[PDB]
RNA sequence: UUAUUGGAGGUAGAGCACUGUUUGGACGAUUCAGACAAACUCCGAAUGCCAAUAAUU
RNA sequence: CUGGGGCGGUCGCCUCCUAAAAGGUAACGGAGGCGCUCAAAGGUUCCCUCAGAAUGGUUCAUUCAUAGAGUGUAAAGGCAUAAGGGAGCUUGACUGCGAGACCUACAAGUCGAGCAGGGUCGAAAGACGGACUUAGUGAUCCGGUGGUUCCGCAUG
RNA sequence: CUGGUGACUAUAGCAAGGAGGUCACACCUGUUCCCAUGCCGAACACAGAAGUUAAGCUCCUUAGCGUCGAUGGUAGUCGAACUUACGUUCCGCUAGAGUAGAACGUUGCCAGG
């Protein structure tokens, strides 16, 4: 006969876009995601589609928050 | 929702503000205050 | 009310002695009741239920709605405390309960200190003498006492025909 | 036994058969067991035939535990069809058996009777087996 | 069986909700209120370094006369403004401590706002 | 390219805490014991990947 | 397109698995969904907390109950800062933009601090350029309509 | 020592027992005012102080549940050699489960005493 399957959507290239310890400029996307898999930390914003972005120039730090949650911050380079 | 609408100002001849509504839900001409560039203030834009 | 006075003076010492306590706060002090007038009717009927409940309590009731259809007002209840609590309990025990049958049960404890006593017809209470039909309007008393047996003495001290 | 009453997905990737037995490597309900020393799929028909052999020889009286269940469905295409055009339909149900897995356990009969019954059952199975007792120090 | 709520725990959960998006800096410190059945306490805090740069209260002997708790809250607000002006504090953010902005907390805030502070 | 350091992520394995599947007891759904899973996870590697500042290139 | 072709099925978009712990990754591989909807189901401030079980009553009450409920809709990822529930006011479901970044053959698509103009809600800090997030769409040419300090074939 | 307010992956929580209220916190007594319940001063808010530790709350002793958790070994696996065996061998890395064990919180300021 025939298959009823065969469909899929375009992959959305989610995940980390900058490395921990890397210097980024303001507006740089740090993380693409659905929901808050990683939370916005210090000097980091959360866009309408849950994109995390740096609000300042600085160094990216991925850190833990609480017991089972994560966050990413950006800190001004001294 | 159901149909596109255009809201018109009482001074501006522009119809910049298009939006939608449900005809069964809101059969009456909907109106709301919107910012008007040519007057530089909020005025009353009403459905055409 | 006189019931509050008798609780403060009469029932307090007798209850303290019967169930030995070290302080008067361990003494049972019935928290409240709930005049739940449930009307399982779709529609007209709920207005009569609201009017009857407002008659037998003196305060407006809250129209309750189902949780599963949804948003249809099903139940109705009124909450009383303090003076309204004691006055209504006195009226229900001295007039309404003898006007129906002989009295409330002695096994209908929720297992914790809550005594569910559900009147079988709206004609028992001394109001709305006139009249639509009987209604399963349940009166559930809540109390501070942690045990079920620490509450029969309190209801009897207020005059419950156990 | 025979088969699950229901499964979420009736068309499943076939299980991996390399490696050793993950669990169920000890006699835990009875006195004696049949331990697999060789890897294979085991079908529900093979299980049922082995069970009938063992319980018939034991003449009831004893207790029989079947430790493996055919959770996995497998599919088969119709006879004489070209490749492609989707996956086939469920043909049967199988369990994966790797060395060390106890297949059957028995209790309530003598050691000699258990040995004979388990040998008879093992001749119905697609794996090499060894008679094992309940493990102590 | 009627267990009773603990008001402090409920208001503390409300305080956590309030403080998720409210913190004191050096330029803008957080003015925090703690309220009891009798006394109202205030503190001015820098959240980044976890330090307190001012403190006034209703139980302090400076203003503990016979007055309403709202008047005492007003006195606490004025005193906190005094301490803030004695430490160079100019503009702040008010943390209502999870309580409603009404009554004693609101009077403390009005007194602080009407005696020098900026929030 | 390597060393070191930091990080993102859920595969192998394992496990049954959730979803589903399953065996034998016990008590009157819960409980004891024991299993199964690409679209299960209380867990979780090796590697690979992204970077930061020394050696070789 | 096609394990020859035909017949059957399919053709764009969204979600999951296959996918080998970044991203990406095929088959007429395994499963589903979309071509909307909502004047609140948007914004803001304040408040609130579920499903279920047991036990009592001719819907109510108590007790547990980390969520086993709900989240307009398929799935996944999130959510008790609630993103879930209610109420008051309201229209930011704004105008001009936009450092930088993601994605990417192109055309497209995505996120965005922040600046200015005028507001809404809030005591205030502040939040708001629609909706928990990710589908709900179609280029150019041509034509219709509205506006327009533009052009308009000697000049008006 | 108590309280206010932060920080930290519950080693911090739950559970069971006991000890205390001088101030403090709380329960509590009320509803005139501000405010308030789809109903109720239960809550929110406001006056307070009759009283009470009874509960919350502090303090103490328990590892009962929960949480944390080695070493040793096993699985898996980067690389290499052999090999086609539902594989073997060497090397590095090294789980999960379980075991001993940790744990009935540590600490920054501010104030009181
Ligand atoms: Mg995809
Ligand atoms: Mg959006
Ligand atoms: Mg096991
Ligand atoms: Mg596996
Ligand atoms: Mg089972
Ligand atoms: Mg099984
Ligand atoms: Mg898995
Ligand atoms: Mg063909
Ligand atoms: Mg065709
Ligand atoms: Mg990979
Ligand atoms: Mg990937
Ligand atoms: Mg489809
Ligand atoms: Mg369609
Ligand atoms: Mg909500
Ligand atoms: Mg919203
Ligand atoms: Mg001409
Ligand atoms: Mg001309
Ligand atoms: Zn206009």
């Amino acid at each position: 006969s025939s298959t009823k399957n065969g469909r899929d959507s375009e992959s959305k290239r989610l995940g980390a876009k900058r490395a921990d310890g890397q210097f980024v400029t303001g507006g740089s996307i740090l993380y693409r995601q659905r929901g808050t898999k990683i939370y916005p930390g210090e000097n980091v914003g959360r866009g309408g589609d849950d994109t995390l972005f740096a609000k300042i120039d600085g160094v990216v730090k991925f850190e833990r928050k609480g017991r089972d949650k994560k966050q990413v911050s950006v800190y001004a380079v001294a | 929702v159901r149909v596109n609408v255009t809201l018109a100002c009482t001074e501006c001849g522009d119809r910049n503000y298009i939006t939608t509504k449900n005809k069964r839900n809101n059969p009456e001409r909907i109106e709301m205050k919107k910012y008007c560039p040519r007057l530089n203030k909020y005025t009353l834009h009403r459905e055409t | 009310n006189r019931l509050k006075e008798k609780f403060n003076t009469e029932v307090t010492e007798n209850l303290m002695k019967k169930f030995n306590y070290s302080s008067v706060m361990e003494v049972p002090k019935i928290d409240k009741i709930v005049v739940n007038m449930g009307v399982g009717d779709a529609v007209k009927v709920l207005d009569n239920a609201v009017e009857e409940l407002e008659l037998i309590t003196g305060q407006k009731p809250l129209v309750t709605k189902a949780k599963k259809r949804e948003g249809m007002p099903i139940g109705a209840k009124v909450t009383l405390r303090g003076e309204r609590m004691y006055e209504f309990l006195d009226k229900l025990i001295s007039v309404s309960l003898p006007r129906v049958r002989d009295g409330v049960s002695k096994k209908a404890f929720d297992g914790r200190g809550n005594y569910t006593l559900g009147v079988k017809e709206q004609l028992i209470f001394p109001e709305i003498d006139y009249v639509s039909k009987v209604r399963g309007m349940d009166i559930v008393i809540v109390t501070t006492a942690n045990t079920d047996e620490e509450a029969r003495e309190l209801l009897a001290n207020f005059g419950m025909p156990f | 036994m025979l088969l699950p009453k229901r499964v979420k997905y009736r068309r499943q990737h076939r299980p991996k058969t390399t490696g050793r037995s993950k669990g169920g490597n000890y006699v835990t309900f009875g006195e004696f067991g049949l331990q697999a020393t060789t890897t294979s799929w085991i079908t529900s028909r093979q299980i049922e035939s082995a069970r009938i052999a063992m319980t018939r020889y034991m003449k009831r009286g004893g207790k029989v535990w079947i430790k493996i269940f055919p959770h996995t469905p497998y599919t088969k295409k119709p006879l004489e069809v070209r490749m492609g055009a989707g996956k086939g339909a469920v043909e049967g149900w199988i369990a994966v058996v790797k060395p060390g897995r106890i297949l059957f356990e028995v209790a309530g009969v003598s050691e000699e009777v258990a040995r004979e019954a388990l040998r008879l059952a093992s001749h119905k199975l697609p794996v090499k087996t060894k008679f094992v007792k309940r493990e102590e120090l | 069986m009627i267990s009773k709520i603990d008001k402090n725990k409920v208001r503390l959960k409300r305080h956590a909700r309030v403080r998720t998006n409210l913190s004191g800096t050096a330029e803008k410190p957080r003015l925090n209120v703690y309220r009891s059945n009798k006394h109202i306490y205030a503190q001015i805090i820098d959240d980044n370094k976890g330090v307190t740069l001012a403190q006034a209260s209703s139980k302090d002997s400076d203003i503990a006369t016979t007055a309403t708790k709202v008047e005492l809250a007003t006195k606490v607000g004025e005193a906190i403004a005094k301490k803030a002006a004695d430490k160079g504090i100019k503009e702040i953010v008010f943390d209502r401590g999870g309580y409603l902005y009404h009554g004693r907390v609101k009077a403390l805030a009005e007194a602080a706002r009407e005696s020098g502070l900026e929030f």
